[PDB]
């Protein structure tokens, strides 16, 4: 599992891989780890399948009820909490969860909290998160500015994700990807690993440790 | 593992299946549980694979060099002595259990072997997962002076109750049959009960199908030579 | 001890070790150099258990030293690093085995060639462009898959380097007090004094 | 969570052509002691419904109790308690199956292995088992315990599958019972001579018959056996 | 922490018509960390090839210890080791160790050079000798293997065919483990030539 | 196991039954627990199978070599080389053997030795796990100087009680009589004793 | 102690073709190195044209399937009859089993039938409910040897246009009925060759527009 | 502790040992086991003290309670409120109870009620420690319809081989005699019973 | 969560606080605030197991805050200390008691004097001139102990701070990644921006 969420001057990039595993088992390499809570709100999900899927539908939920009494928009701070107080509720229990809440509000502008099971809620710039988040982390680092093209923010964050792909054996299957805008999210499309790798290999000319 | 042994008129018997497995998984479909220690000297096992190979090879080694050393066919209690006293001295870390039969000078025998060094004498024995399956068929149907006919039923008998009724079981069966006064017939795949059936489809790929990245030749041979 | 990376390069192989010593609560030292020159052309990082690290790395020096002397030769980097496997393969069926990575990096004289070789305490060795032994390749490994070229100069080896170090500071929660670079080429060799 | 301490070995059964045998043994273990050799493991349920207890004794007397204590309540108010709306083999095996899951679920478990053994309103055979842990299963022999191991390797060759129920008639299979009995005795350390056997037939009904005896037993051959080995006299 | 699983890896050998193939992938972990993408567990001895799962120290200690004990056997016997001699040795060894085993997973592959016979053979880590006809699995991804050989196999294939079905048997086990994977060689193993192929396969 | 031996006027007679159990499974029913160690010297073996066998071949070993070289051995002799065995090795043993044997000087001569390697001459003794059913039974039902056919329903009544009690005890009543008549061997089905 | 799981063994197979969907599952039931059952159904008809297995641990299998089949019949109730779609069906059974999340049902479960578009549909859960619409899954013992299978005959993964170098994947297809029942029937038959708790029958749920189908294949009762 | 109840022809008789033990000391070696829940409904007490007296007073309380609205109970109804109590409750108890009593329609009766809280209605019952080493003697020296001087040689002579074996038993020998005479107690000294 | 430090002097509080935050492995954050204003003259910095201390410092600040606009009256520092000291004291006897170490820092108007109290996740309460938890003390208190004066202006605390800073820099095995400090006095709280 690799999940990640940045900030920068067009917005919020999201790229999380596709990979779903049984200890060393391979469940799936076809697994969302991104939900759409709505127009404005992505959920990213890492940990115990269960848990993000069940709390992170469940939060959306809550969100719903929001803006049916409240007439309005619920802002990311205010979404991002209600998670990070009912999986405080559960602390101990053993739920698995790390997460990133990532949306526009105009009260906000892009906002990203990160949220996990033992009750931390962090706002911040950049974040990765699951087994395969230092391997995002060394590539993101390092090409990171504030001032990106929409056009090589949505690449690093694809190439983030790839990059942990190849070296985490829990992360693979497909790179997923999304931006977030004053107008909403857009989803940038799904990209099979095992044809992605042998394409940024060529183009790129990294990976040169591999036999290609 | 379905093990067993019963004696007959003239002779002893042997019976196996032929199944090895590693959990829960099917090692090996056709395996040879009955060992060899002498012409006319067998050994079934069953617990640990390597370590029942291992001991009944190290015992028919030292069977023979007595043998050639004292002039005589072997006995079974020589056998019999030799591995119990080597499966004593390791306490059962060597987890073989054995069913050891033959003939000999003295008549025909037949011993249980147990990994911690303990001895049987029987008429009729099983051991391994399947020995329960197998003995409910030994105590129904066994009776003295079985002919040679009813003893190679019997025996088949009580290791395919083991073949079907236990998952540690399965596949052959093998058997060997040690008579007085003549050569011991070994009958590897006595019977072929569960042959897998035709498969629907035949899965032969079109020749292309993998992507390849490199080739070469490997040099196998000693100096290519001028 | 802590981060040990190592990177071949066109000519060269370059080698960085962290500065610090901790021992539970306080750091004792920030200037320690975790690696030693086994032949003229050939030197050894270690990391791993405190004690087993410095006298396992002085024990194979002796030996290849010896080696050295006795033959009035230098042992190629991969000769070296095949000893220097089976002594700790040798080590990990022991009453108590040394508890100690290395990183061992050579030039070849005959082959003209730099060379890397990762081993860690059981005796597991590889080749590699690039290596690290503990938490460091987490961090590190992705970098160095995305910049590096097999036909890299020296200069840009240790800009590379560089960026893995500024890596490691980011992310990394223990302070390891910046690293000891060193360079082994044709000419033997060199540290690296200002980092 | 408990331990069993007063204890019942195998049950066995199996269906025949027109209906079921069952069969257990009248022994309560109290570990390697034989300390209880007149308890009674089968309990019939009015005249159409067997079921043979094995496990812990005391909770076998609890169980024994809710199922008198079902048919009591099955004729309140129940014109067609002795005919239409009597308790039938699948209503009772139901309750009881939901009983040993509920109690498992709450940690508490009943620690029986149950065989329910009858004939149906519509002369269907039924015979199904639950244990301690809610699981159930349904086969042309069951057993438990020992008898899983030994009786229904034996039952297995005179019924192996669904087939050949038609052709088993009550003699075979009442032979094929008590014979496995005898392979029990033999070879189960917990087990009595002493036995219960109970045939439900749709035609002839309900058949129970007390104090058995395994018989026909084989040890002649213990003579001639001397030491383990080398021993010759 | 359970050694045979910390390196991961798998290696698995089929029989042919007048030929036999042996697989392998390149992964070389630390648990969950990919290491070496070079690293081949496939070595061989005159004519006589083993590939060697598991434990990766003890994969070097192994191929050191039989091309040592193959060489002197070379010298003394006059004439190169045979597969079926060979899986002997290899037992032998590995039994030697019986009460501190090599974690490994070997399988021997090759065709006698008198006989002309394809050879197949695998063995637990203290030595237990399985000799198939039709194919031998070893590894972490060992279930899968044994999934895709037992319904992909059938007896007797061309060479150039029993290429497509070991490597479509190894590529899509090693897609459905963790530790396997990061590229895979075939060889194809004949009397007097052997071709040595490596795969494109996904790099995760 | 159930196990005895009886000193008589004219000897001894060791007894046992015939049960090996792994667990609650009957391994061997007909097991022979009736162990010669030499000519006129047996023993009752219980505990473990391995160890009482492992021991019992060294003793017969020890009294063959003793034989050899200064003819027979005494019942106490045997009785020695049993316990030097179990009480040197005590940590790695689970043996509970009772050693009976008969002299002409002597007569009848029964030795116990329980699991700590000590050594107890007795009249009579009982041992293994259906010997603890037996204990009251014995004790009131022994005499000494017993004729043979007295001693032989003393040992039948009681390893038949023991039997019926104990689920690790069961098969058959071997018994083996010791006297300068020579040596006789006994066997006893459960339709005997069980109607006892 | 007690320990309130056990485990029974059996596979189960589910394939989602174009305009149907089979659910498989072998027919042995067993406990430890026993057989209890050789025919002991696993695959259950649910109503509203959905079929469901719950395979694994056959206690906490047989309680949900029965809450499953109780939650059907109380949507038709308090729903004016409504036929519940498998994609509601399949969040209903989220919900089951994360109500156990903390003593869980032991089961791998999987679900078959048609979406509201009349496609094929198949979907599959973790022990505590987390759950994903697939084209295919295997679940139980032998899931292992039959999901690499799977991949390769189903959604043609590593398989490659010949002479293309490498370059052009084999194009997906649906399969028909007829194709998807071979390919379940092999991956039985090789499932039971080397799994000792797979074997004596095969029962297989077919799902169409028509309703639900059955049929039955010996496998091998060692 | 060692413990027995015994129906005769006309009643019952219950017997018990003196000794009641803190590992190897003797705490008391005066103690009643033998005690009354109903006029002529007794029961031996085995297992822990707190908990068999604990659950004798709730018995007794029970049919006092009901004896004031139904009646004189049977045995058998009291034998049931001592079952409910050790079923329901046996994960934190450590009782075993034998129960007697003497009614004029069923006369004597014995109901006993081990660790698991079954009941077992028997002719005669024996329990506590010191009951293993008397299966033997006592199931080859009953006889039904003893007299009641019979009865006592057989409790007397049983609960002496108890004592005589097990530590944990010993003392005097407490027996109350059950009849519709009305109830006895009588008491036996080492002295009388060492020499039997 | 690992430094907090905090110095009463002449006319004033500081607490100083570290920016990390790591989880394991990595350091997700390097700016991070580790406290609350409880009243504009009181402020309240933490540390300990994660979740519990932001959860436990809010909980705080509402029930201060709800006082205050109840009775119209900022609650002295003694009296906020107080509370805040029974509420983990409570907390550990609880079922899962708050693992919460805090300082609090404040301005008493009435008496015109700077206050810090330091309390444990025990409800261990104890008025300091100086003050820290976890492994801070072991190093700063020494410092602290040599050159502190109660007579000191605001930025003669603050150099002495940067003594502690440095030390801790010097001689602790984790990067803290600097801190935030926060001036407590009679004008209120503000923040140090440049440290
Ligand atoms: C990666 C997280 S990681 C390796 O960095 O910890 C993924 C992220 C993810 C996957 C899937 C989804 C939504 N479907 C969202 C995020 N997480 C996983 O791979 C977890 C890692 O533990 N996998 C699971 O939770 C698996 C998923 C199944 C599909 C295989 N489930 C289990 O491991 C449970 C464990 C369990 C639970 C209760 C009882 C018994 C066993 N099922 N199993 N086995
Ligand atoms: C049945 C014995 S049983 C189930 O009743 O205990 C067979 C008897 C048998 C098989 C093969 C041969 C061959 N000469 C002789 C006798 N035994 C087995 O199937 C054993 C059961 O443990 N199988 C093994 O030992 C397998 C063999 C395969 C590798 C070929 N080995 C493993 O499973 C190893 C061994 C192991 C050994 C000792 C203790 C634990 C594990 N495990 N691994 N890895
Ligand atoms: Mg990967
Ligand atoms: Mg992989
Ligand atoms: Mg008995
Ligand atoms: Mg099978």
């Amino acid at each position: 599992t690799t999940t990640l969420a940045f900030r920068f001057q067009g917005g919020i990039i999201v790229a999380v891989d596709s990979r779903a595993t049984a200890g060393n088992w391979v469940a799936s390499q076809t697994v969302k780890k991104v939900i759409e809570i709505n127009p404005f709100l992505l959920g990213t999900m890492a940990g115990g399948a269960a848990d993000c899927q069940f709390w992170e539908t469940w939060l959306g939920s809550q969100c719903r009820l929001h803006e049916l009494r409240e007439k309005e928009r619920i802002s990311v701070a205010a979404a991002s909490k209600i998670l990070s107080n009912l999986v405080y509720q559960y602390k101990g229990a053993g739920l698995s969860m790390g997460t990133m809440i990532c949306g526009y509000t105009r009260k906000e502008g892009p906002t990203i909290y990160y949220v996990d099971s033992d009750g931390t809620r962090l706002k911040g710039d950049i974040f990765c998160v699951g087994s395969g988040q230092t391997f995002a982390y060394g590539v993101l680092d390092s090409n990171y500015k504030w001032d990106l093209s929409v056009e090589d923010a949505l690449y690093l964050g694809k190439r983030s994700i790839l990059a942990a792909a190849h070296r985490d054996a829990y992360s693979g299957g497909s790179v997923n990807l999304y931006h977030v805008t004053e107008d909403g999210w857009i989803y940038h499309g799904n990209h099979d690993v095992g044809e992605l790798f042998w394409k940024v290999k060529e183009e790129e000319g990294s990976f040169n440790n591999v036999i290609g | 593992t379905t093990i067993a042994g019963l004696v007959f008129q003239d002779g002893v018997i042997l019976g196996a299946d032929t199944r090895a497995t590693n959990d829960s998984v099917v090692a090996d479909k056709s395996c040879e549980k009955i060992h060899f220690i002498a012409p006319k000297i067998y050994c079934c096992g069953a617990g640990v694979a390597a370590d029942a190979e291992a001991v009944t090879q190290l015992i028919g080694s030292n069977i023979e060099l007595h043998s050639l050393y004292t002039s005589r066919e072997p006995r079974v209690v020589s056998a019999l002595q030799m591995l119990k006293q080597h499966l004593f001295k390791y306490q059962g870390h060597i987890g073989a259990y054995l069913i050891v039969a033959g003939v000999d000078p003295t008549g025909s025998h037949l011993f249980s072997i147990h990994a911690h060094g303990s001895t049987d004498v029987g008429y009729y024995l099983s051991l391994g997962s399947g020995s329960l399956a197998a003995m409910a068929v030994l105590e129904s149907h066994w009776k003295q002076d079985l002919t040679k006919e009813e003893a190679i039923k019997l025996a088949s008998d009580a290791i395919q109750a083991g073949i079907w009724n236990d998952l540690g079981s399965g596949s052959n069966v093998d058997v060997c049959v040690m008579e007085i006064g003549k050569d011991a017939e070994y009958l590897r795949n006595y019977l072929t009960p569960n042959v897998r059936e035709e498969k629907q489809k035949s899965y032969k790929f079109p020749r292309g199908t993998t992507a390849v990245l490199k080739e070469s030749i490997v040099n196998i041979c000693d100096i290519q030579e001028e | 001890m802590d981060i040990i990376l190592g990177i071949r390069v066109q000519d060269s192989v370059i080698l960085a070790s962290s500065k610090a010593v901790t021992r539970g609560i306080s750091v004792l030292k920030d200037s320690d150099d975790k690696t030693r020159q086994l032949s003229p052309h050939t030197l050894m990082s270690f990391a791993g258990e405190a004690g087993d690290t410095v006298q396992f790395a002085e024990y194979i020096q002796a030996n290849i030293q010896l080696y050295s002397i006795r033959e009035d030769y230098e042992l190629s980097p991969q000769a070296v690093s095949s000893f220097v496997r089976q002594e700790l393969a040798k080590s990990i069926r022991s009453r108590r085995p040394y508890q100690v990575n290395v990183l061992i990096g050579g030039y070849d004289k005959k082959k003209n060639k730099p060379e890397l070789y990762q081993i860690d305490y059981l005796g597991t060795k590889v080749e590699l462009p690039y290596g690290a032994h503990g938490y460091s390749g987490f961090y590190t490994f992705s970098l160095l898959d995305h910049h590096y070229r097999p036909d890299m100069t020296t200069e840009e080896g240790l800009d590379l380097l560089k960026l893995c170090v500024q890596e490691l500071e980011k992310r990394m929660p223990m302070d390891f007090k910046g690293v000891i670079v060193k360079i082994v080429d044709k000419d033997g060799i060199r540290q690296v004094d200002d980092f | 969570t408990q331990q069993p301490i007063v204890t019942g070995t195998s049950v066995i059964s199996m269906k025949y052509d027109n209906g079921v045998i069952i069969a257990a043994d009248n022994l309560g273990s109290y570990g390697s002691l034989l300390r209880f050799n007149g308890v009674e493991r089968l309990i019939p349920v009015g005249d159409n419904t067997v079921v043979g207890i094995s496990g812990d004794i005391s909770d076998m007397q609890h169980i024994e109790r809710l199922l008198k204590d079902l048919v009591t309540e099955n004729a309140y108010d129940n014109p067609l308690a002795d005919a239409e709306e009597a308790l039938e083999p699948s209503y009772i095996f139901e309750y009881l199956a939901t009983v040993m899951y509920q109690r498992r679920s709450k940690m508490n478990p009943l620690w029986n292995a149950i065989i329910v053994a009858g004939v149906q309103s519509n002369g269907d055979q039924f015979l199904r088992y639950v244990n301690l842990l809610g699981v159930t299963y349904s086969s042309p022999t069951l057993a438990t315990g020992f008898g899983a191991h030994m009786a229904n390797p034996l039952l297995r060759k005179v019924v192996d599958r669904e087939s050949d129920i038609p052709k088993t008639t009550v003699q075979v299979a009442e032979e094929a019972i008590v014979n496995a009995m005898r392979v029990l005795y033999y070879r189960d350390a917990r087990s009595s001579r002493n036995f219960s056997l109970a045939i439900i037939d749709k035609n002839t009904g309900l058949t129970f018959k007390k104090n058995l005896q395994v018989e026909n037993m084989k040890w002649d051959f213990a003579k001639d056996i001397k030491g383990y080995g080398t021993q010759k006299i | 922490s359970d050694p045979s699983s910390i390196n991961g890896g798998i290696v698995v050998a089929m029989t042919g018509k007048d030929c036999v193939a042996i697989a392998c992938d390149l992964r070389l972990g630390s648990q969950s960390l990919g290491v070496s993408n070079k690293f081949e567990k496939i070595f061989h001895y005159g004519h006589v090839f083993l590939g060697i799962t598991g434990l990766a120290t003890d994969v070097t200690t192994l191929n050191e210890m039989f091309r040592y004990k193959t060489n002197l056997y070379k010298l003394k016997e006059e004439r190169a080791i045979e597969p079926e001699t060979f899986t002997q040795l290899v037992s032998s060894s590995l039994y030697e160790r019986r009460f501190g085993p090599y974690f490994v997973g070997p399988v021997v592959a090759g065709i006698n050079s008198k006989s002309g016979k394809p050879f197949i053979a695998g063995f637990d880590l203290i030595g237990c000798i399985d000799e198939a006809k039709d194919f031998i699995v070893s590894g972490t991804a060992s279930d899968q293997l044994f999934g895709m050989c037992e319904s992909l196999y059938e007896p007797n294939l061309e060479p150039e065919d029993l290429f497509e079905t070991i490597s479509q048997a190894l590529l899509n086990a090693a897609d459905r483990d963790a530790l396997s994977g990061w590229g895979a060689v075939v060889y194809i193993i004949k009397k007097d030539e052997v071709v040595k192929r490596y795969l494109k396969m996904r790099q995760d | 196991t159930s196990i005895m031996a009886v000193t008589f006027k004219d000897g001894v007679i060791l007894g046992a039954d015939s049960r090996t159990t792994t667990g609650a499974y009957i391994a061997n029913r007909v097991t022979d627990k009736l162990t010669r160690v030499h000519d006129k010297i047996w023993c009752c073996r219980s505990g473990s199978a391995a160890d009482t066998q492992a021991i019992a071949d060294i003793v017969q070993y020890h009294l063959e070599l003793y034989t050899s070289q200064y003819g027979t051995p005494s019942t106490e002799t045997a009785a020695s080389v049993f316990k030097e065995l179990c009480y040197e090795n005590k940590d790695n043993l689970t043996a509970g053997i009772i050693v009976a044997g008969y002299d002409d000087k002597n007569k009848g001569e029964v030795y116990t030795i329980p699991l700590g390697g000590s050594v107890h001459k007795l009249p009579y003794a009982i041992a293994g796990s259906g010997s603890t059913f037996i204990y009251g039974y014995c004790d009131k039902n022994f005499r000494e100087n017993m004729s043979k056919e007295e001693t032989v329903d003393f040992i039948k009544h009681s390893l038949s009680q023991a039997i019926k009690w104990d689920g690790s005890s069961g098969g058959v009543i071997r018994m083996v009589v010791l006297t300068a008549a020579g040596v006789e061997r006994l066997i006893f089905y459960p339709d005997e004793y069980e109607q006892l | 102690q007690f320990n309130p799981y056990g485990d029974n063994g059996g596979t189960i197979l589910g394939i989602a073709g174009e305009d149907f969907a089979v659910l498989a599952g072998d027919t042995r039931n067993i406990t430890d190195y026993s057989i209890n059952s050789r025919y002991e159904p696993k695959v259950f008809d649910c109503g509203d044209n959905i079929v469901m297995s719950a395979n694994g641990f056959a206690a906490d299998g047989d309680a949900l399937v029965k809450r499953f089949k109780n939650s059907v019949k109380w949507y038709h109730f308090d729903h004016n009859d409504k036929k519940l779609s498998i994609n509601s069906a399949a969040r209903n059974i989220q919900h089951l089993l994360y109500g156990k999340r903390f003593f869980p049902y032991y089961v791998h479960t999987i679900i078959a039938g048609l979406d509201e578009d009349g496609k094929g549909a198949v979907y599959s859960f973790d022990p505590v409910g987390s759950y994903e619409r697939e084209q295919c899954r295997a679940g139980g013992a032998a899931a292992s040897l039959i999901m690499p299978f799977l991949d390769n005959q189903v959604n043609f993964k590593n398989q490659y246009e010949p002479g293309t170098n490498g370059k052009v994947k084999k194009p997906l297809k649906y399969l028909s009925v007829e194709e998807v029942i071979k390919l379940v029937r092999d991956s039985f038959t090789s499932a039971t060759e080397r799994h000792i708790q797979v074997g004596d029958g095969l029962e297989i749920l077919i799902v169409t527009k028509d309703g639900v189908r059955k049929e039955f294949y010996e496998l091998k009762r060692d």
